[PDB]
């Protein structure tokens, strides 16, 4: 299938991996897959970048970073599935079930089965994608969780005109090695290096801090009519070069703390 | 723990903002970001940790990390107040600096006592 | 306006009453006769029993295939006369007949190991008691089946007792009170004798035996007539759960059933087979269907010496007729499938089974596949268990950490820098031969095999976070570990 | 050509095992079990046997997949005879399992021609009466991870199912997939008495040629579609025959490291997945140099690369901790002890003689948590992640001494040891002279 590749600067390996993994037709996509990484690598940013590259495919988004346990995920999923279904199929009739009615994965699958049987009159089969950002970052997590979510596609009947898929993102990899016997496809993003993070920053924060107020503030506090966008960018670039040359030993290959410190000390 | 006081805050907010205008929704951080499409009005929260010093600091850190996850809706504001009793430098390093970095952004300081300036 | 702090909507409330029977007549003279009542004494459960018969009926037939052994399997099945265990019949039936003649409240308790035919014998005894009820000379009484394992909550015994003796629905706390009322406050002239069988009490009353305490309180009346029996495995239960005073004051009778003897086992199993024993069958030429007294007329038989040996081996351990019968059935199955494979009919003049195959079916139960599997693993698990045994020989500790066992592993590998097997499995295990791969402190697949052995049960891991100081134990033995070690040609020499 | 793309999809779905029920491939090294189990199932489907059986084998070994394959073989000629039941211990429980059973039984009985209503015990007795009490429709259960139903005390459902197998007239087929080997050990007297006790195991790979012919079969075409079908077949044959090929070496690697096929399936999928044109396909499967990148980036960030990417301050403080741990009894260390040893190291370095700068306590404060969050240190009497719900619940109720006492005086623990680091690091560093106690 024709898939527009996102011409990224540093994550083209994972771009190739995922563009080969996933396409419109569910037949050439794996039953379950993981996208693990580390903070600051922009794994989530690149996921939506690839979605921009491929508009026709769609997915739901959940952020259990705020949710605390399993049942809140159950209610959120039960809400979002039917919300997306009815929003993207306006003409289809429905008997909207209560998302709060879910209190257990058994009830969740029961209501999804009801949704599918009421959606039985589709013209072609369609598989959607689910996203759980920070599934290991939960606050009451235990070791008996991931396998159950892996087991969603099995209890579902095979005659479903509408199916689903799972996405994940971990940080530590300790719990990931705790469960790797099931041979799940996985794509990884190694922590960046000096030049990689430097380029990432000078192409990400460059505009953000170039259209900031303080530049124009100082340009007329000094009252000097000798300037150009090229020289603004050059001075910002060399100041960031100094910042990284000073505090790389402090942090290394991270972006969040550097951005916070820049916001604090730029003025 | 974290979830208990989260439920306290959600129950407070719901039972306070319901009767003022006249179905049930669970107690979670989804409710605050779903306030618009339930009541029609935006919301601004003010928080008051009564005894800031005698609480479990890892639980506090988990709670603040959880609350910093609702700044992506562009329709809500909030504010936190610590009613300190000892000092700022006494406890600003007792808690991990991960929380303290952003807390250096916009703060305010008051000299507080019953005998202010005689 | 109000908000419910927590909701319960999936609840399934049961439509049952709270008012006991004691509050719908309001006077002793205002009570009718329950015998002259259509709803009482279970005259309505028949419609429910017969209402669900047609839910699973169909009429699909296509090229039915029938064979020789299956009829014998059915003849040998447990779903059906016995003279082996008859003295207990003559005793307990005599006691029950005398008890019903006396119209008293007698108590009796029995036990036995699973497979002693206790349930079979009691069911046959009560069936012959049903026949004596068909004599129409003894006072009629109604049976009650009590299967707490098929029941969920132990207190539901009262609920079902009321719902089957009256058809009325209530909760335990009211049903048992109304039953107290129905028992001690009700005279004899119209109340009916009831016989009850309790089953496997060891798990009904795990908490405090309040339910059975209430039962044994019911079984101590002179104005109420009941026949109470129970089944268990242990024997000390009446004095253990209750104590000595209650069990002595009740003064019941005690008995237990023991495993049968080999001769009785063989006699009974052949008794379930005399109809087909040494029978002659007309057999077709294509399907091989065996029809009894293009067609043969052949004979059927089975190894009586195999009966002897099969009964002998298993009569000395437990006496489980279920075990004996399944052994016979599986011997028949293996013989039948081997015979079928001889010709290869497909799917759409002497026949006999041998001592060899009967013992083949009987012995694979005790032959454990664990030995073969653990000898058929990869080299890594065997090497690691051997290292564990080396540490056991070195310290006599009965326990070993993870860091210490890994140290022993590295020492055992590096000491043998000469052996050819370890030489040839050397470089393909850390960085996998080629460059561009940095070394790793641990080998590949160690966590894989560790979780494999954890999931196998031979390895025990305590709850700890440190990957080094976490204690580790082996579960089976050191001798069997050697019986796996030395069958590797390379391990024996090192 | 798009025909080659359709061929790519065809071989990808052959790799998965999602074909019609005539081309789904099974190999001679398991035809024994395949022809055993198809018979074992049809004997209950059409011959009305009530056999009870429990499969046994490790994860990723194609047990439930083979059950599904046999049932899909059966369906084409048997669209009415059987009813399918799929269950799982983790997804279900001792209470919701019966509700799922009732829902399934009611919602597929309509597919050919109430139950779900009532309370817990009420539905229990409904199902009990319906199953306990011309021709009968066969029922097949597919248990998954019966280890959950292998609890210590009650587990009454398994006893009820086996008693139903023995007593009922309907053919009650039971299949059990797990990972434990000795299952019968869990059981009590009753479960052993009721159960047939006949448990089947799975075969293992006994020779390299077995996996070679498995690869051949899984990479052989059985239909003429694309102009390169014969080319693919002959290339696979000729390349796989040669024992010198990198792919045969990786066959050996599977044989000796893991001894399980699905991980190899995962490893091979990306090759064709990223394959674009015929020339790149041929060269990449010839040199197999992209397997180098695959296995380089597969386990890249486990133990080594993470330590390869870090600041020299991290190395210095780690050395300070490691030396004092070796000096110590239990190897315990703290923040300021490591700081003291670090300053001693820098003092010696500047005494032996572009300059060197030491970083204050405030500077070490930020990076200490970066160390502890990268799985290099721990707490002395630590317990990391509880397995189950009750333990996770009590974790949040009772707090820790390490929680309440300040940052820099809680007892820590080490992951790597001095000599391990000494032999691991590049020895050319200026800090190499300071990696030996
Ligand atoms: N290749 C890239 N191109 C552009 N921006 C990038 C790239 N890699 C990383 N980034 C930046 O990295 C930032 C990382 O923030 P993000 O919210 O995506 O967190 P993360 O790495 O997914 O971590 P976590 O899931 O733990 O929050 C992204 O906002 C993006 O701006
Ligand atoms: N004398 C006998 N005659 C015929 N069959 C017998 C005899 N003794 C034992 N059996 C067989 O042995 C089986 C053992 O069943 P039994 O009545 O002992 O079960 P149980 O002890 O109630 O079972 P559980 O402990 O599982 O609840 C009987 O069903 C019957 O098939
Ligand atoms: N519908 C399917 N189509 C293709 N392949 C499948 C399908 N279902 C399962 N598989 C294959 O089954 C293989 C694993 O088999 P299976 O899940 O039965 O293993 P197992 O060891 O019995 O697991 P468990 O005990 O967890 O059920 C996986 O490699 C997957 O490719
Ligand atoms: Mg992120
Ligand atoms: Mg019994
Ligand atoms: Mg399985």
């Amino acid at each position: 299938m024709n898939v527009t590749t996102p011409e990224v600067a540093f994550r083209e390996y994972q771009t190739n991996c995922l563009a080969s993994y996933i396409s419109a037709d569910p037949d050439i996509t794996p039953s379950n897959l993981i996208l693990q990484g580390y903070s600051g690598t922009g794994k989530t940013y690149t996921l939506k970048k690839y979605f921009n590259a491929n508009p026709n495919l769609h997915a739901v988004w959940l952020e259990p970073v705020e949710l605390v346990s399993w049942k809140p995920l159950l209610q959120a999923i039960a809400r979002t599935v039917q919300y997306k279904l009815k929003t993207l199929y306006p003409n289809i009739p429905t008997t909207d079930y209560d998302p709060l009615q879910v209190e257990e994965p058994f009830l969740l699958v029961k209501t999804l089965h009801n949704i599918f049987v009421q959606y039985e009159s589709l013209q072609e089969k369609t598989c959607l994608f689910l996203i759980l950002d920070g599934f290991d970052s939960l606050q009451d997590l235990d070791a008996a969780l991931f396998n159950k979510y892996i087991k969603l596609n099995e209890l579902l009947p095979k005659d479903s005109k509408i199916n689903i898929k799972f996405i994940y993102t971990m940080l530590e990899t300790s719990f990931l090695q705790r469960y790797s016997t099931h041979c799940i496809p996985t794509v990884m993003f190694p922590r960046y290096n000096v030049d990689e993070v430097s380029t990432i920053l000078v192409m990400s924060r460059c505009g953000e801090l170039m259209e900031d107020s303080c530049l124009r503030k100082r340009i007329i506090e000094e009252q000097i009519t000798d300037c150009t966008d090229d020289q603004f960018q050059n001075v910002a670039a060399n100041f960031i070069h100094l910042i990284v040359q000073a505090f790389h030993s402090y942090t290394g290959n991270d972006i969040f703390a550097l951005n916070d410190l820049i916001d604090f000390k730029w003025p | 723990n974290v979830r208990m006081m989260l439920r306290r805050s959600m129950y407070k907010l719901y039972s306070a903002a319901d009767a003022e205008e006249h179905n049930d929704v669970s107690y979670d951080l989804s409710l605050v970001e779903n306030f618009k499409r339930l009541f029609g009005k935006d919301l601004a929260m003010v928080f008051n940790f009564k005894d800031v010093d005698s609480i479990n600091f890892n639980t506090l850190d988990n709670f603040i990390i959880l609350l910093k996850s609702a700044f992506k809706y562009d329709h809500v504001k909030i504010s936190l107040i610590f009613n300190i009793n000892t000092n700022l430098s006494n406890i600003e390093k007792n808690l991990r600096q991960s929380t303290i970095r952003l807390l250096k952004r916009n703060y305010h300081k008051l000299d507080v006592s019953s005998n202010k300036g005689f | 306006p109000v908000i419910r702090k927590f909701t319960k909507k999936n609840v399934a409330r049961a439509k049952k009453k709270y008012t006991p029977f004691s509050k719908r007549f309001k006077s002793i003279a205002a009570i009718p006769d329950l015998t002259s009542l259509p709803e009482f004494y279970g005259n309505s459960s028949e419609l429910m029993a017969s209402r669900f018969e047609n839910k699973l009926k169909t009429t699909q037939k296509h090229q039915i295939v029938e064979t020789i052994f299956s009829k014998v399997k059915k003849q040998l099945n447990s779903s059906y006369y016995l003279p082996a265990r008859e003295n207990e019949f003559a005793s307990i039936y005599l006691s029950a007949y005398s008890a019903i003649e006396s119209d008293s409240a007698t108590t009796i308790y029995v036990a036995g190991t699973p497979g002693v035919g206790k349930t079979l014998t009691v069911r046959e005894v009560v069936k012959e008691l049903l026949s004596s009820s068909a004599q129409r000379e003894i006072p009629d009484f109604l049976y009650v089946e009590i299967n707490g394992l098929k029941m969920v909550k132990p207190t539901d015994c009262y609920e079902t007792l009321w719902n089957k003796v009256s058809g009325e629905r209530l909760t335990w706390a009211a049903s048992m009170e109304s039953l107290e009322f129905y028992f001690k406050r009700v005279p004899k002239n119209k109340k009916k004798t009831i016989v009850v069988l309790l089953d496997e009490l060891d798990a009904m009353v795990t908490k405090s035996q309040d339910i059975m305490y209430n039962f044994f309180n019911w079984t101590t009346y002179e104005n109420a007539k009941l026949i109470v029996i129970a089944v268990a495995n242990t024997m000390d239960l009446p004095e253990r759960q209750l104590g000595n005073k209650i069990t002595s004051r009740i003064g019941f009778t005690r008995i237990m059933f023991t495993g049968y003897t080999h001769e009785e086992l063989k006699n009974i199993i052949d008794l379930r087979l005399k109809g087909l024993n040494d029978s002659f069958f007309y057999v077709d030429t294509k399907t091989g269907n065996a029809i009894l007294i293009d067609v043969r007329k052949v004979r059927l038989r089975m190894s009586a010496d195999a009966i002897e040996i099969a009964s002998r081996k298993v009569a000395s351990v437990s006496g489980d007729a279920r075990r004996a019968l399944k052994v016979c059935k599986r011997a028949a199955e293996i013989a039948e499938k081997h015979y079928m494979a001889k010709h290869g009919y497909g799917y759409d003049g002497v026949q006999t089974v041998h001592i060899t195959h009967v013992m083949k079916a009987l012995n694979e139960t005790l032959n454990s596949h664990v030995i073969t599997f653990m000898t058929r693993l990869s080299f890594t698990a065997k090497l690691f268990i051997y290292a564990l045994l080396n540490l056991m020989k070195k310290n006599g500790s009965q326990e070993q950490e993870l860091g210490d066992i890994v140290d022993e592993i590295k020492l055992l590998i590096e000491v043998n820098g000469s052996n050819k097997f370890v030489m040839e499995i050397a470089k393909t295990l850390f960085q996998q031969g080629s460059d561009n791969i940095s070394e790793q402190l641990r080998i590949i697949s160690w966590d894989f095999v560790l979780n494999q052995l954890l999931d196998a049960g031979i390895l025990f891991k305590q709850t700890m976070k440190n990957d080094r100081i976490c204690c580790v134990k082996l579960n089976i033995s050191v001798e069997e570990a050697k019986r796996a070690m030395n069958e590797d040609e390379t391990l024996r020499n090192l | 050509d798009p025909g080659f793309g359709s061929l790519q999809r065809r071989l990808l779905q052959q790799l998965y095992g999602t074909l019609p029920t005539d081309e789904k491939i099974i190999f001679t090294y398991l035809q024994d079990c395949q022809q055993e189990i198809d018979r074992i199932i049809k004997q209950s489907i059409i011959q009305k046997e009530s056999h009870s059986v429990i499969l046994v084998g490790p994860r990723q070994s194609y047990k439930t997949y083979l059950l599904d394959y046999e049932l899909s073989l059966l369906q084409q000629s048997y669209k009415e005879q059987f009813i399918t039941i799929r269950l799982n211990g983790f997804i279900h429980s001792e209470q919701t399992a019966i509700n799922g059973i009732a829902t399934q039984l009611e919602q597929q009985l309509q597919k050919i021609h109430t139950i779900s209503s009532g309370s817990l015990t009420e539905v229990f007795e409904k199902i009990l009466l319906l199953l306990d009490s011309i021709t009968k429709i066969t029922v097949v259960f597919i248990f998954d991870e019966i280890d959950t139903f292998a609890g210590p005390v009650r587990q009454t459902l398994l006893y009820n199912l086996f008693d139903m197998v023995e007593h009922s007239r309907v053919p009650v087929c039971i299949f059990g997939c797990t990972t434990k080997l000795n299952i019968l050990e869990y059981l009590e007297k009753r479960v052993k008495s009721r159960f047939s006790q006949r448990v089947i195991y799975m075969p293992q790979i006994q020779n390299l040629d077995d996996m070679v012919d498995a690869v051949r079969n899984l990479l052989t075409v059985r239909s003429e579609i694309s102009p390169w079908v014969s080319q693919w077949n002959e290339t696979l044959e000729k390349e796989l025959s040669d024992p010198r090929s990198n792919l045969n070496r990786h066959i050996r690697m599977n044989f000796e490291t893991f001894r399980s096929l699905p991980t190899l399936k995962n490893s091979i999928i990306p090759l064709v997945a990223t394959s674009k044109n015929f020339g790149s396909l041929c060269t990449a499967i010839k040199s197999c140099s992209f397997l180098d990148i695959y296995n380089k980036n597969q386990l890249s960030n486990n133990l080594t690369g993470r330590l390869q990417s870090l600041s020299d301050l991290e190395l210095a403080i780690l050395i300070s901790a490691a030396r004092v741990a070796l000096r110590a009894k239990d190897g315990s260390f703290n923040f300021n002890l490591a700081y003291a040893e670090y300053e001693k190291m820098i003092k010696a370095i500047n005494s032996r003689i572009n300059t060197i700068k030491l970083w204050l306590k405030k500077d070490v404060k930020n990076v200490w948590e970066n160390l502890v969050q990268l799985d290099f240190f721990t707490e002395k009497s630590a317990v990391g992640l509880r397995d189950n719900a009750t333990a996770a619940f009590y974790a949040s109720n009772y707090q820790f001494q390490g929680t309440m006492i300040p940052f820099d005086l809680r007892s820590y623990q080490m992951q790597i040891i001095l000599q391990e680091l000494r032999r691991i690091i590049p020895k050319s560093n200026m800090y190499y002279s300071w990696t030996q106690l």
